[PDB]
């Protein structure tokens, strides 16, 4: 039966569709169903809940918070100035060597997205009698800098937009943060995994004690102000990447390859103790003897400009041991020849020091020196178990 | 029509520039050079704040460069390059003066970012008997271009939009800039990022295409004024002076 | 459920589409957008500002000569005799070997072209006082040969389409360049990369003084004109080719293979000095020694029928030093037995030399002696950075 000879059709061979996109388009595959016609319904019992929505999570307030007001404190005088971007953390205790931390439904969004472009809002829930009475400021200054976060007080926050609140018998108050940026949208202030492709926040709140609390005698002085966040009226999201938030279901970390810091060859075991040449033995420095100068000599890193370095022990159960168990140091040449290992309370301590020392900074000032582990806390001086492993920890500055 | 009637007043039209709180002539009309469309306000997508500008005020006519023009300047020879947010701020600030004493210049201090077309005067006072030309070009970005050494050049900058200023018959340089950035904003000072290049939108740069040609003992010297206006503006974004910056150098 | 068994479609692989073209077709890819309704949009405030046409360029009056006229131009003498076409340049001094040039916004466009058959004007902008007065004249005369572009007045170029200009109070005035052919359209001057694949301009303008400037001594004598060019009424453009214009970026050229050109083994260093055998020392000539006949031998240059060759040294830093560091010269035999290296004042002298040498000449003639740099810019006579590394030029002829 008849020939079909005019010209067949063209095409060009892929191989694949299509690890995206999936907005609106028909997806051909070989589903295993026995149906070509099987797709699943939710019955009344099997309600749809939600409403999975970008903005049906960024709506949920999370808390972030929790400040400690008292009648001690000062006509002039802050409690917390953190930053006002979703991406405003809360660490949480312990022990492992990477740190969890809390983060808001606006918080694990935009996680996944690049830029945002936002409105947000802080609930202050503030546990009150009403027989406690204050005033607290708060105030989204944009612009604010690394150096420029501090020489901040109350009075230069009332010259950005800002808000004044007063509480006899009501609690709680809400304050929407506003946005103010240069940029349309906002890129990502945690960019995963990739150091120097993270730009800083916008800008940041700030909550004074703008009149001190006058509690009377049967009621106490000191009070809880948690605080919590979600996106405001209009937090918007714009483009979806690599999350730069992490599981919570296995918190490990093959450590490559096997570039595990560790003391070189020879010096180990070491615990914390003082030397006359580091801060004239007034502060916390590793040594693997009790005889002269032997200080614990440590590889050198070699950190890109633009990034900053401390070590977090992989095992709190083999650090040395004084007071407490040294997990946190941060590592620097010594002057006569080496690095030294200096142990410090946590990794906050062990990042500012950082953020002191990579900040082209010295190891005789004052803002390093009180960031040493005093020599009081060499406790009953107890080494390591051999050399363990340190990973050595990366941020901008 | 050509009755030339010069009374005790030698006859001549003289159209001016008034236009908030000052007024500033020319005698003769620009030449006009319009690189972009005029910008829409983007306040009401960035920023959600204080949004407004300042009228009176901020839409003045200050001046910013001034300069000379001899004999000496041989072929392309800028006599500024002066960049344009920025040189308002930049030029009162190594005056040994500050940026808080003018009207024209305050809420850069107060507010974080800014928004706004630029207007600018190129007039210059030179005589009949003077033959050369300038050419005031602009260009959106300059510093973020690496080799615009290369574009750096009156013949480069005649390839594109700019006006032209002869010796003779003196003349002015009429020069609307609207706002064209790649975001939408400028930031007046240091901020979480832009911690340099603050403030700038762009450089204007007046080269040489025509050397003073003076007769014999004809007059050598000549001069520049750089007038600019600041209008259809935005500022949103409040914060204290002591946030401030003062500009880089020249 | 039914088969359908009827016979399946015929079709022919092919494995791309498609590196042409683009008009109008519908071309499907794999979009890495999340939407298969993703196209970006443009805003009010980014608003599309071109008007990208191939007019739109070729509108734009950019400049491209400045002469000087001056009082003591005769009645009878020439101005600038520049090329009308598309492809006329203008030489920016220095440095590196290849040349870098300038051209209008209808120069850089059709340098794409093959192709171009247009209409075209030059804007004479005369910077002139109102106390200065004369006359110009401008004449496209079609047929303009090589030896034909001299021997060429003002008298006959009236002959021709063309233009008397008078100023006193009119500074500039604006000459549309008619366009003469026996072709519709016409192909390019300059024909990259390939050397006999490039054909002449179909015919040039002229801008003599009909009658010389008289200035009052209150205004200089001197004046400059400024010369633009840009697509008149309709300047046409045909079919897309490989361009012949390169970047501005990064003018290097890694030289191949490793075919650098430079003296014979033995003959280095070399310095510019004088040879009693070319022509009677009154010329400069690359010498290996200061003795009897030390002339710098030279490799023979292989160069195809209808080119010429010279020599441009690849670092300044490197080349012989006289009152100038000789960047350039020319190669041709010197009937003792062998090739001298010739030194020139620049590449444009050298050139001329190729046009005279290559243009079947001798060395002895005086077009070619006029070309040859004098015995007194021999200087202190440096000597070269041993035999530094010339690249031979190619033009037609
Ligand atoms: O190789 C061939 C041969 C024939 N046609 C016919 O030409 C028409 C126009 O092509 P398109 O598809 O519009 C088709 O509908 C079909 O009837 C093709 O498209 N491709
Ligand atoms: O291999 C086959 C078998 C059947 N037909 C049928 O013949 C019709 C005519 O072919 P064309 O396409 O016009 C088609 O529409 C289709 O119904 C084909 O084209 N090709």
């Amino acid at each position: 039966n008849p020939s079909y000879q005019q010209s067949p059709r063209h095409f060009v061979p892929t191989g694949m569709h299509s690890l995206a996109l999936g907005t609106n388009l028909v997806e051909p595959l070989h589903a295993l169903r026995l149906d070509a016609a099987g797709t699943t319904q939710h019955p009344v019992g099997c309600a749809p809940d939600e409403d999975m929505t970008v903005s049906s999570i960024a709506s949920r307030y999370g808390l972030i918070r929790r400040v400690q007001w008292k009648k001690d404190h000062a006509k002039g005088s802050l409690l917390l100035q953190l930053d006002a971007d979703p991406f405003v953390e809360q660490r949480i205790e312990g022990t492992n060597p990477i740190s969890l931390y809390w983060f808001a439904p606006v918080g694990v969004v935009s996680s996944m997205f690049m830029q945002w472009r936002g409105s947000l809002e802080y609930r202050f829930d503030i546990i009150a009698s009403q027989f406690h009475t204050g005033r607290l400021i708060v105030g989204y200054v944009p612009g604010l800098t690394a150096s420029l976060q501090l020489q901040m007080d109350y009075m230069k926050l009332k010259s950005s937009s800002y808000v004044v609140f007063d509480l006899q018998e009501s609690n709680s108050f809400t304050f929407e943060v506003p946005y103010v940026s240069y940029r349309p949208w906002w890129v990502r202030k945690y960019g995963g995994n990739y150091l120097p492709s993270s730009t800083d926040a916008p800008s940041t709140l700030f909550m004074y004690v703008q009149v001190p609390l006058i509690p009377m005698e049967a009621v106490s002085d000191t009070i809880d102000i948690n605080v919590y966040v979600r996106g405001g009226s209009s937090f918007e999201v714009c483009v979806p990447v690599q999350p730069s938030l992490g599981l919570n279901w296995n918190t490990d970390f093959i450590l490559r390859n096997d570039e595990e810091y560790r003391a070189k060859t020879g010096y180990a075991p070491y615990y914390a103790g003082v030397w006359h040449s580091f801060n004239n033995s007034n502060s916390l420095v590793f040594r693997w003897g009790s005889a002269s100068d032997q200080i614990a000599q440590w590889p050198t890193i070699s950190v890109p400009r633009g990034e900053l370095a401390f070590l977090r022990i992989k095992d709190g159960k083999q650090a040395a041991v004084g007071t407490q168990p040294w997990r946190t140091m941060v590592v620097w040449p010594s002057g006569h020849g080496y690095n030294i290992g200096i142990p410090t309370y946590n990794a906050e301590r062990a990042r500012q020091l950082a953020q002191h020392l990579y900040g082209g900074g010295s190891l005789t000032d004052e803002k390093a020196k009180q960031l040493f582990v005093p020599a009081n806390q060499q406790g009953p001086g107890k080494v390591s178990n051999g050399n363990p492993v340190w990973e050595v920890m990366r941020a901008p500055l | 029509m050509d009755n030339p009637n010069p009374g005790p007043d030698g006859e001549g039209e003289v159209e001016l520039e008034k236009d908030s709180n000052v007024v500033l002539t020319t005698q003769r009309d620009p030449s006009t050079s319009i690189p972009a469309p005029v910008s829409v306000k983007w306040s009401r997508w960035t920023s959600n704040d204080v949004v407004d500008d300042y009228a009176t005020i901020t839409s003045r006519w200050y001046q910013i460069a001034e300069f000379v023009w001899s004999k000496d300047d041989p072929f392309d020879k800028e006599l500024a390059r002066l960049i344009l947010p920025r040189a308002l701020l930049s030029s009162i600030e190594a005056n040994s003066d500050a940026i808080c004493d003018v009207p024209n210049t305050i809420p850069f201090k107060v507010h974080a970012y800014w928004r706004g077309d630029m207007e600018v005067r190129v007039q210059i006072n030179s005589n009949k008997f003077q033959v050369g030309q300038l050419q005031a070009t602009w260009y959106y970005s300059d510093h973020e271009n690496l080799n615009i050494s290369s574009k750096r050049s009156v013949y480069g900058f005649s390839q594109m939009d700019h006006a032209l200023i002869s010796a003779s018959a003196s003349n002015e340089a009429k020069l609307v800039i609207p706002f064209k950035h790649v975001y939408p904003f400028l930031p007046t000072r240091i901020v979480p990022d832009w911690t340099t290049g603050i403030l700038d939108m762009g450089a204007l740069n007046i080269r040489v295409i025509a050397p003073l040609r003076m007769s014999a003992t004809g007059p050598t010297t000549c001069n520049v004024v750089v007038f600019i206006k600041l209008n259809n503006s935005e500022f949103t974004g409040t914060s204290s002076g002591k946030f401030y910056a003062s500009q880089i150098r020249a």
